[PDB]
């Protein structure tokens, strides 16, 4: 998982649940 | 919505800075200032309107590991904003090829959601749209893939624009397309591209402290 960070180094996390909501809105 | 490049000339030849619900594509050689405005995009967007920008947060993908947080800290300093607040107002990731560069989007949809808050997302820069798939396809450049691929990501990153309401600058070596260049002395100049009905001047614009400003 190479996903986002704060310009400050904190890794910011998308919960496999919410990642699987945005590939269903907008993979169609 | 606009948010300022930091140049009130620029900003005139853009109408009043980048659009949100809208894809700007700035084009140029290596050396252009390509970089440095989306640096400079991603600390305006945090101010008020009345100080150019959407009280807004920034998302920065980068394609060729020219992301620099010290840079965004040297910009925020120099134009009287806390450089610690700035960093945390900005979300970046590195993308290592195109597959990743799409599956961002993914991922940047969701963090785009979770922040519909006090400081919503407003920007989303991809700096560069195109260099992973100039480098994949060498060799292959007749390939279909390679365009059906892009038009997908720009179809991806419309969808953005829209449903978050947020401007999505993309850098390349498009709602609308603006080419940067270098003229005599040095003097840096942008120009709109395919662009009836708007601007058809130059604009010269400085690469400082502040990032870009006149
Ligand atoms: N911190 C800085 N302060 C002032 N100028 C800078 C700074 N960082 C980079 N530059 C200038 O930015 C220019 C490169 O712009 P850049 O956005 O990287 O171009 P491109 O992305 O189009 O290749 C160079 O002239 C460089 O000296
Ligand atoms: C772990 C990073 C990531 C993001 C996405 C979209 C939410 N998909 C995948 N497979 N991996
Ligand atoms: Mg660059």
């Amino acid at each position: 998982c190479s996903g986002f960070s704060t310009a400050s180094g904190k890794k910011l996390n998308v919960s496999t649940q919410a990642c699987q909501k945005a590939v269903k809105l907008f993979s169609g | 919505g606009r948010i300022s490049t930091g140049s009130k000339s620029l900003d005139k030849l853009l109408g009043g800075g980048i659009e949100t619900q809208a894809i700007t594509e700035v084009f140029g050689e290596f050396g252009s200032g390509k970089t440095q405005l989306a640096h400079t995009l991603a600390v305006m967007v945090q101010l008020p309107p009345e100080e150019g920008g959407l009280n807004g947060s920034a998302m920065y993908i980068d394609t060729e590991n020219t992301f620099r947080p010290e840079r965004l800290r040297e910009i925020a300093q120099n134009r009287g904003l806390d450089p610690d607040e700035v960093l945390d107002n900005v979300a970046y990731a590195r993308a290592f090829n195109s597959n990743h560069q799409m599956q961002l989007l993914y991922q940047a949809s969701a963090m785009m959601v979770e922040s519909l808050t006090d400081r919503p997302y407003k920007l989303l820069i991809v700096d560069s749209l195109t260099s992973h798939f100039r480098s994949e396809y060498i060799g292959r450049g007749a390939l279909a893939e390679r365009q059906q691929k892009l038009a997908r990501f720009l179809r991806m990153l419309h969808r953005l624009a829209n449903e978050f309401d947020i401007a999505v600058f993309v850098t390349n070596q498009a709602t609308l397309r603006v080419y940067l260049r270098k003229g005599k002395g040095g003097k840096r100049i942008a120009r709109l591209i395919d662009a009836p009905h708007l601007p058809e001047g130059e604009a010269v614009f400085s690469i400082t402290e502040k990032g870009i400003e006149d």
